[PDB]
Order: structure tokens, then C-alpha cells, then sequence
């Protein structure tokens, strides 16, 4: 449906310094967006910033106190909606992709934060794929780890055989596209 | 005199902390293994030049050379810098000084700062007149020259004086040698440690091995061919129509038009008013001249790509420099069809090709030779000569097929626009590019999940192996799963997973299936194979002992099953030995998984390329929206935001298109893997060289990072023997023919045998049928039937 | 859904081109008539260049996507041609190519922009359990089966084919002698 985005809360003009939250920082004219938690990177006295492989600002040096504050930008993702048929129900479930549930029947999975679903601990065949192993499906939306299939143990002795005694002729339908519509512009 | 300054004088380029990364820059530096002037102090300070910055290093045992004099003429007519340091106090001034004739510290002011065994390095370099100093002190034990070592330099003084310097002179102390070099605009590939300190460097424009290493962005290279640059012949002079010369690369100017080529003269049919001949793309093959009449044609200067042949850097450091499509008279020199082969020596032998050069030449001290395609053999063909094998060899072949990619989704608004509004407005003005792009990427992700499901989910019923392993004498303990691991796998699968290894809108979605589920599928397929055979893919599963299963799989390639029931101990031992060889290969060779590693490397390289494309300016004045918007007026800025939108939109369209071709490639591989699974794993194929080289027997899957691995078990025969044959037999005038197999002889008796494994029987009425007469068929011998 | 999806993607792309005709691509208007009816040529040239760049980029994108999709449909078409030749004109043995089961026939029917196969597949469905033997020793000489398996019902030993239960009596016609018993694991001692 859309893209989930966390917003900052205040502007830091360097006023004071705050930590562990999404904030806007203004250090001698340069802006940005991230979490100004402090770190312990090596500080050679001439150096100011740290950078990764792809040349993006990670750390920063405060112009008053000599400390290094690494930056982790605000979380984001795409909101995704699980829906049954409108002839059946009108209930939904709003997944947040790759977002921990402390950032939004809240249930947390490695695919993301899933809200409008139950957590049945049984195993059925898969209906609507959520991701990373679980998939969704008396009007209660449930979420459960999918069952791959039934389980069987073949009676393998060293003198045991099975032979069929009756058959079943089957007819299978296979559909293959062959062409589009011939078009010119 | 003069001496060799090996590596010293490398400083810190900028003030950015980096760790565990190789970085390339472009600025002035002292080159590597060059000549730097060496001085003395006994029994020595003239006015040395100041070209572009000085690497100065005074090895001191008594602290004599202490200060410097900077300026243009040293005579109090410009602002001259004077630095004095009596080992405690640092003095810097920008006054005007009337210096001495041979100045040494014997034993208009606007700025002032006041604070063998050794070595004291410097870089007195200047940018825009802004005087900069680097320094580093270190203790040594040397008496003669500079030590052979590496030491990084950090900036101590940065002075905004804006002074153009031409002359500089040191300062003695009369009651320790020093060196002066110069800087060149090379490029370097540095190496930081985890503490942010430079550990090594590579001078890019020194030798072809350094060019190759600077291109590959690494210190250790592999054996192969790596294109380094483009060879280009330069002209020498300009012809202005003065005089005229031929057979040379020259610049020619004729009434205002320029060019580059060879002005050799020819016999083009001039028609009395014509001037030029012309090629297709507005390039003149021929030309005439205004001072006289003469027709002469044009041929441009030769060019090509400089290619470097390099062996393993853990074996040698000598190279070879191939020039492509260039004759060796315009570059031990060797000439071949691919081009000039400066670097290696021609050899008149032929071996297996190692490093392919082109047109039949393969490189490998370093030799060059025409390749030997293979060995030679003359098959002893006759009209009564046959060969039947007498002993076989079970083989196990490893085949690796990529099946899946990594799902990705890149939103246009966050990519092109960094948390902006004017950018979003203009990107809405450009239309539905975003929706079509995300639809394409979502289609890629969905079809990758479909690829994985189609390859693996083909059983629909998980089977389990019995606790008792009575499998005839075979041993599947290395492929069957291991319950001891926290994530249940097997030994070979763990070896395979052991080998293969942001915040701009790029996200990575996980696979729907997990590795435990893919391993559950693989173990279900394998347990179904072992305990049932081919039957579990048609309808339901069956029970068959493993000896009976392999007996029928010999009857599926022509060999009678009593071979199995009399050789099963040998076949079991040789299968187990082949399994152990698979372990040894997968533990001591890394080149096997190159397909999957290449897929991972191309995907990561494309993503990394897109992220570095975020930094490209694309024609504007800056590469950051925040600093674009923080300065420019709203009428001014929108052109520059449009330029960046065009650049990143083109980049993202290129990325998605390349993703589409690559996804088509992976899809073809995935369908091929699905067909392999069905035909090879669930049954016994007869398509030759599809399920392994030789007569195919079985196959077993194992999971792999974004792929699958097959272990094709294959019969191969190995030990031949020569016999004498005959198309038929006549006994009472009636021709006898063989039902199955060849009809052979040792030299005294005639026997009938199987076509594919030597086991002869006695000729009776039960293995040969009567058909025809003697006369029509060529080759009948006479023997009792 | 496959053929419907092909129709839907083609119609969606064709509609998308018309929506980009309605797009603007940075100019002051989306129609050449209102561009030319008011503006002078020295500015109309720039504006029409903007529209040309936009629509030419759009059409190039459309044709590239058609080329990739046509490659996909071409692969499907060659697969259909091969499958016609092997399944319709003959009896394949490549398993799970002409339908799940032991395939034995096929029939085509036409369909909008495609083809439909009706794969007729033998499947067995009702099973039992029996006791086997790799060979059978009678006079110290091992007998093996020509085609099929060896089975027993607790008291007697029978031979049948591998794929439909129909047992016969052990005679010389269905079993051949292959030497000595001592090498083969699993030998039993019934009468041949």
C-alpha cells in the first residue's frame, strides 16, 4: 500500500545534544537525519569524520567536546496489507517490512512486524505468503509457520517389497502461451 | 651524489577516518624507487630548487640541521618565511629578512607562532599557496643512507599564507645528512588497518603489475589476463597550410580543418573540381592541398588495448605486456595475430593451454606457445577387429547449478530524493516511471521465489530414513542429515555453506522458504530415493531393497544384474572412495563453487555500483540535495535538481534492465535445474552426457547458497581387450544372428557375449535366431551352432 | 491465468504509453497544439525538445520490455513445439515432462494466444506387501529374473512384473542360470 517512514522530532543547531532518537542535526551548516548515539572509534587528532566503503557519513566530531557520535539513520520499509476476499470478510493485517515491533495482537517475526493476526501453533498448508517461513490465512486472521507436507516412514526392511494391484488413469491439463498480439507503433 | 628513496614520503591524504578498506586518491606524491639527492656534512647547502613540494629528511645524530629558509630570492623583497628551532622552541614568521650569503644558525610582520639514531621526514608541499607540513620522527640504527621502510605522515601545521615559493635553503650549525626529492601527480591504492593507520601502498604508474593491482583494487592478484589501459600512438608536429611530410603520425591543418593520421599520397581519381573522398561518419579518406595540386589519403594512428599477462602473485612477480592489434615495429619481442607480445619468449612446443592469449597462443620463465588441443590416437580399425571392456569404474561427478538470486526493492522517491519535497514534486511531474520500475523489481522477487519452489517442492510428502542402515554395504552418512547441528544439515552441505559468503532506499527481502525447509526438502528427496527408487515421483512411494534398485539401474544401461550381485562389495567400496574424494576436493579446492560466487559477486557489484553512482555529480555544482537547497534560490535550483533526477533515474533504469537480463539467465538455469531434478534425481535418464559423463546410474541433491549441487553416480568401463568378430554364422546353410550383444572369438573358438562387459557363453539355439541365407550378407564365418 | 496475465501485461504497457502521452516531462504543457499556439519558435524548440526526450525515452523503455517479454514467449513457444513433437506425436520417457505419472498419450486444443494439452497419465494406487529374494538357488546354481521381481506369499515363491501384480510359476522360461550361489547376498533355496 505505501512506504513506512519514521519521522525526526527536533533540530540540533551546533544548542544542546540529545541521543538515542531520530533527530535533525545542523553542525556548522551541514544537515542530515539519524540517531546521534556516541561511539568509540579511533580518534587521530586531525581526523573529523568516519566513512564506510561507499563514502557516506557515519561518525561525527562535536565542535565543542572531543567525542565521536556514530549515525544510524531512521528505520523505514513498506507497509503491506493481508486481505481475504471481499465476498468473505473486510478484516485486514498491516505488516511493516523489516521493522521491529517497538517502532510502529502485535506479533514480531524476522520478516517484520505483523499486527492483525493470531499465532496458532499448529501446522497447515500455506495460503498467503508472509515471508521467512510463516504465512497467513470464525473470522480470525491467523499467522503460523507453514507445514511443508505430511510425514511418512517407509517400511524399509531388507526383504520387504510393495507391488501395486490396481491403477488409475488420469487426465492432466497443461497451458502454454505461444504468442502475444502482433503490434506496431 | 644520488641515492634510492624506495617508498618513504607517503602521507595521509585527507582527514576522513577509514578502517579495513582500500582507497584510491589522486594528488602529488614522491614516486616509488626514484632518485633523491643525497648530501653530506663532513670535510653542503646550496640553493636547491622548489618545484612542487619537497620530501626532506635529515638523519640526525647531533641535531645540526634544524631550520629552513623559504621565499623567492632570500633578499628581503617579498614575504619570506623563516623557521628556527633550537630543539625546544618552534618559530614561524612571515616577515621580510635580509638573509646571509651562506646562512646557518652558528654556535612587515603579520603572523607569528611560538610553542646515526634518528630520522625526521617532511612534506613541505603547497596547494593554492596554502603552506602545509607533514612530519614523522622515528628511531633507527643506520649510518650510511635512508632505511628501507614505510612510514605514514600526518599534517602538523596548516598555514594560510598564499605564498608562491621557488627557492629554499637549509640551516647548518658550525662549531648528519639530508635529502631533497620532488613530487609527481601519481595515484595510489592505500591500505588501512582497523585503527585507521596506513599499512602499505601501491604506486599505480610504476610497472604493469602495479597497474593491474590498481585496476583490480587488490594487493594479491590471480593468474589470468587483466586489461590495464589503452595503447595510443601520439603525433609529433602540426602541418599548417608550410611544408608537408608523409608516413608519420602528424597533425594537419588545411584552411581551418584539423585531423590526425598519416598523409601518405595515393592515386584517387580526382575529377577537375573535386576535393575530398569521404567515409561514412564524416571522415575524409583523402584530401587535397591549397598551395599546389596533389591527392593524398589519410590513415589514422594505431591504437589498441594494453593487456597484462600475470601469473599467481604467490608464485612470481614478473609480467608480460600484450599490445592488441599492433605490429611490433611501432610499440624478446614476439609478434602474433592477436598483436605484439613484449614480455615472453616464443617456444616451439605444444602443451595444454593455461592462459589463452588469442588466435591459438597460450601463455604460461614465462613461455608462449601454440596450444595442443589434445593427445593423438589411431584406432586400430579393421573389418574383423573388436574391443570389449573387461572391468568398470564407478565415478561420482559434481555439478553445480545456480537457482536463485537475492530479492531486492528500491523505491524511487527515497533513492532520487533525500527527504525532500521539490524533488518529489518534479519526480511526480515525470510520470509513472516509479510504478513501472517497482513493478519490474517485484516481479523479479516473486519469480525468484517461484524458481526456488519449482526446483525444490516436488515431493509434497516428507519421508524419513529408517534407524537401521542395512543398505547392502553402501554408506550415506556424509550426505544424510546431522541432528547434532542447531540448524539441521549434513557434512557436505555445511562445507558448501562455509565457502560462499543500505540507508538510501535499498532493502533486501528474505526468501519465503528457510534453509531448514530447503534441507528438509533435500533430505525428503534423498530418503525417498534411497528407500523407494523412482516410484515416489509417479504416484506414491514403494519399498525396494537397495541392491535390487541398483540391479535394475544396471539393466537400464545394458549390463546384466548378476554383475552387481557378484561385485557389490567392490562397487560399495569404490562409491565410498568417490564420496571421500568429494570431501577432499570440497575441503581443498575453492574454484569449484565459482558459479555461485560469481552470481553473488555480480549482484553485490551491481548494488555497490549503484551506490557509488549516488555520488556522481552528473553536471550540477554539487552531489547533495541538502547543500543544493541550502544555498540556491528556488528559481535557480530546480535545473540542478532536474539534472540529478535525470542522472539517478538513468542509473536506476540501467540497473533494472541489467537485472532483467540477469534474471532471465537465472530463470533459464532454474528451469534447467528443475528438469535435471525430475529426470536425473527421480529417474534414470538415457540422454547422453546430461546426468554425467558416462552411463548414468543415480543422482543425489544437496542444498547450496542460492543453488543446488548434484552428485551424478556414473558407470565407466576402463580395461579393454581385442577380439575377432563375424556378422553371422552358417552351420547348415542357414545364417544365425545374435539376439543381444556382439559375436566374438579368442583365436581358436567362437563365443557370444554381452555388448558392454566381457562374459562369453556357448553358442546354442537359445541365444541365436535363424534368419536368411548365407549368400546375401558379407562376412559369414563357418562354425558349429 | 497464464494467458490472462500475458494479455493483462500487454494491455497495461499499451495503456501506460498513453498515460505518458498525458504526462508532461518538465514542460509547461502536454500538448504540442497549445505549445505552438502561444509560444515563439526560440522557446518552442526547447519545450518540444523536452517532450521529444520524454516520449522517446518512454517508447525506448516500452520496446526494451517487449523485447525481453518476447524472448520469454519465444522460450515458451519452443518448449511448446518440443512438447508437441514428443508428447503429442509420440510416447515420451522423460519423467514429469508430459504430466505426472507414467505418460502414455496427449491431445491438443487451441486457446487464445496459446495451446492446451490434455496429458493422459497411468497412475497406480493400491498396494500390498511381499517378501523378496535377490536370487533363488535350486541345484546350487543361482537363478535370476529376466523382467520383474521375485515375490512370496509365506509358503510359495512367485515371479511377477515390476508394476502390476500378476504372479506366475517358477520355470526355466522366466529365469536364467548365472553360476554359483556363494557370492550373492540374499540367496534362498526354493525349487526352480
Amino acid at each position: 500500500t505505501s512506504n513506512f517512514r519514521v519521522q525526526p522530532t527536533e533540530s540540533i543547531v551546533r544548542t544542546n545534544l540529545v541521543k538515542n532518537k531520530c533527530v535533525n542535526f545542523n553542525f556548522n551548516g551541514l544537515t542530515g537525519t539519524g540517531v546521534l548515539t556516541e561511539s568509540n572509534k579511533k580518534f587521530l587528532p586531525f581526523q573529523q569524520f568516519g566513512r564506510d566503503i561507499a563514502d557516506t557519513t557515519d561518525a561525527v566530531r562535536d565542535p565543542q567536546t572531543l567525542e565521536i557520535l556514530d549515525i544510524t539513520p531512521c528505520s523505514f520499509g513498506g507497509v503491506s496489507v493481508i486481505t481475504p476476499g471481499t465476498n468473505t470478510s473486510n478484516q485486514v493485517a498491516v505488516l511493516y517490512q523489516g521493522v521491529n515491533c517497538t517502532e510502529v495482537n502485535v506479533f514480531q517475526t524476522r520478516a517484520g512486524c505483523l499486527i492483525g493476526a493470531e499465532h496458532v501453533n499448529n501446522s497447515y498448508e500455506c495460503d498467503i505468503p508472509i515471508g521467512a517461513g510463516i504465512c497467513a490465512s470464525s473470522q480470525s486472521i491467523i499467522a503460523y509457520t507453514m507445514s511443508l507436507g505430511a510425514e511418512n516412514s517407509v517400511a524399509y526392511s531388507n526383504n520387504s517389497i510393495a507391488i501395486p494391484t490396481n491403477f488409475t488413469i488420469s487426465v492432466t491439463t497443461e497451458i502454454l502461451p505461444v504468442s502475444m498480439t502482433k503490434t506496431s507503433v | 651524489a644520488y641515492t634510492n628513496s624506495f617508498t618513504r614520503g607517503v602521507y595521509y591524504p585527507d582527514k576522513v577516518f577509514r578502517s579495513s578498506v582500500l582507497h584510491s586518491t589522486q594528488d602529488l606524491f614522491l614516486p616509488f624507487f626514484s632518485n633523491v639527492t643525497w648530501f653530506h656534512a663532513i670535510h653542503d647547502n646550496p640553493v636547491l630548487p622548489f618545484n612542487d613540494g619537497v620530501y626532506f629528511a635529515s638523519t640526525e645524530k647531533s641535531n645540526i640541521i634544524r631550520g629552513w629558509i623559504f621565499g623567492t630570492t632570500l633578499d628581503s623583497k617579498t614575504q619570506s618565511l623563516l623557521i628556527v628551532n633550537n630543539a625546544t622552541n618552534v618559530v614561524i614568521k612571515v616577515c621580510e629578512f635580509q638573509f646571509c650569503n651562506d646562512p646557518f644558525l652558528g654556535v612587515n610582520c603579520t603572523f607569528e607562532y611560538v610553542s646515526f639514531k634518528n630520522l625526521r621526514e617532511f612534506v613541505f608541499k603547497n596547494i593554492d599557496g596554502y603552506f602545509k607540513i607533514y612530519s614523522k620522527h622515528t628511531p633507527i640504527n643506520l649510518v650510511r643512507d635512508l632505511p628501507q621502510g614505510f612510514s605514514a605522515l600526518e599534517p602538523l601545521v596548516d598555514l594560510p599564507i598564499g605564498i608562491n615559493i621557488t627557492r629554499f635553503q637549509t640551516l647548518l650549525a658550525l662549531h648528519a645528512a639530508y635529502y631533497v626529492g620532488y613530487l609527481q601527480p601519481r595515484t595510489f591504492l592505500l591500505k588501512y588497518n582497523e585503527n585507521g593507520t596506513i599499512t602499505d601502498a601501491v604506486d599505480c604508474a610504476l610497472d604493469p603489475l602495479s597497474e593491474t593491482k590498481c585496476t583490480l583494487k587488490s594487493f594479491t592478484v590471480e593468474k589470468g589476463i587483466y586489461q590495464t589501459s589503452n595503447f595510443r600512438v601520439q603525433p609529433t608536429e602540426s602541418i599548417v597550410r608550410t611544408n608537408l611530410v608523409k608516413n608519420k603520425c602528424v597533425n594537419f591543418n588545411f584552411n581551418g580543418l584539423t585531423g590526425t593520421g598519416v598523409l601518405t599520397e595515393s592515386n584517387k581519381k580526382f575529377l577537375p573540381f573535386q576535393q575530398f573522398g569521404r567515409d561514412i561518419a564524416d571522415t575524409t579518406d583523402a584530401v587535397r592541398d591549397p598551395q599546389t595540386l596533389e591527392i593524398l589519403d589519410i590513415t589514422p594512428c594505431s591504437f589498441g588495448g594494453v593487456s597484462v599477462i600475470t601469473p599467481g602473485t604467490n608464485t612470481s612477480n614478473q609480467v608480460a605486456v600484450l599490445y592488441q592489434g599492433v605490429n611490433c615495429t611501432e610499440v624478446n619481442v614476439f609478434q602474433t595475430r592477436a598483436g605484439c607480445l613484449i614480455g615472453a619468449e616464443h617456444v616451439n612446443n605444444s602443451y595444454e593451454c593455461d592462459i589463452p592469449i588469442g588466435a591459438g597462443i597460450c601463455a604460461s620463465s614465462i613461455i608462449a606457445y601454440t596450444m595442443s588441443l589434445g593427445a593423438e590416437n589411431s584406432v586400430a580399425y579393421s573389418n574383423n577387429s573388436i574391443a570389449i571392456p573387461t572391468n568398470f569404474t564407478i565415478s561420482v561427478t559434481t555439478e553445480i547449478l545456480p537457482v536463485s538470486m537475492t530479492k531486492t526493492s528500491v523505491d524511487c522517491t527515497m533513492y532520487i530524493c533525500g527527504d525532500s519535497t521539490e524533488c518529489s514534486n518534479l519526480l511526480l511531474q515525470y510520470g509513472s516511471f516509479c510504478t513501472q520500475l517497482n513493478r519490474a523489481l517485484t516481479g523479479i522477487a516473486v519469480e525468484q521465489d517461484k524458481n526456488t519452489q519449482e526446483v525444490f517442492a516436488q515431493v509434497k510428502q516428507i519421508y524419513k530414513t529408517p534407524p537401521i542402515k542395512d543398505f547392502g554395504g553402501f554408506n550415506f552418512s556424509q550426505i544424510l542429515p546431522d541432528p547434532s547441528k542447531p540448524s539441521k544439515r549434513s557434512f557436505i552441505e555445511d562445507l558448501l555453506f562455509n565457502k560462499v559468503t543500505k540507508f538510501n532506499g535499498l532493502t533486501v527481502l528474505p526468501p519465503l522458504l528457510t534453509d531448514e525447509m530447503i534441507a528438509q526438502y533435500t533430505s525428503a528427496l534423498l530418503a525417498g530415493t534411497i528407500t523407494s527408487g523412482w516410484t515416489f515421483g509417479a504416484g506414491a512411494a514403494l519399498q525396494i531393497p537397495f541392491a535390487m534398485q541398483m540391479a535394475y539401474r544396471f539393466n537400464g544401461i545394458g549390463v546384466t544384474q548378476n554383475v552387481l550381485y557378484e561385485n557389490q562389495k567392490l562397487i560399495a567400496n569404490q562409491f565410498n572412495s568417490a564420496i571421500g574424494k568429494i570431501q577432499d576436493s570440497l575441503s581443498s579446492t575453492a574454484s569449484a563453487l565459482g558459479k555461485l560466487q560469481d552470481v553473488v559477486n555480480q549482484n553485490a557489484q551491481a548494488l555497490n555500483t549503484l551506490v557509488k553512482q549516488l555520488s556522481s555529480n552528473f553536471g550540477a555544482i554539487s552531489s547533495v540535495l541538502n547543500d543544493i537547497l541550502s544555498r540556491l534560490d528556488p528559481p535557480e535550483a530546480e535545473v540542478q535538481i532536474d539534472r540529478l533526477i535525470t542522472g539517478r533515474l538513468q542509473s536506476l533504469q540501467t540497473y533494472v534492465t541489467q537485472q532483467l537480463i540477469r534474471a532471465a539467465e537465472i530463470r533459464a538455469s532454474a528451469n534447467l535445474a528443475a528438469t535435471k531434478m525430475s529426470e536425473c534425481v527421480l529417474g534414470q535418464s538415457k540422454r547422453v552426457d546430461f546426468c554425467g559423463k558416462g552411463y548414468h546410474l543415480m543422482s543425489f541433491p544437496q542444498s547450496a547458497p542460492h543453488g543446488v549441487v548434484f552428485l551424478h553416480v556414473t558407470y565407466v568401463p576402463a580395461q579393454e581387450k581385442n577380439f575377432t568378430t563375424a556378422p553371422a554364422i552358417c552351420h547348415d546353410g542357414k545364417a544365425h544372428f545374435p539376439r543381444e550383444g556382439v559375436f566374438v572369438s579368442n583365436g581358436t573358438h567362437w563365443f557370444v557375449t554381452q555388448r558392454n562387459f566381457y562374459e562369453p557363453q556357448i553358442i546354442t539355439t537359445d541365444n541365436t535366431f535363424v534368419s536368411g541365407n548365407c549368400d546375401v550378407v558379407i562376412g559369414i564365418v563357418n562354425n558349429t551352432v
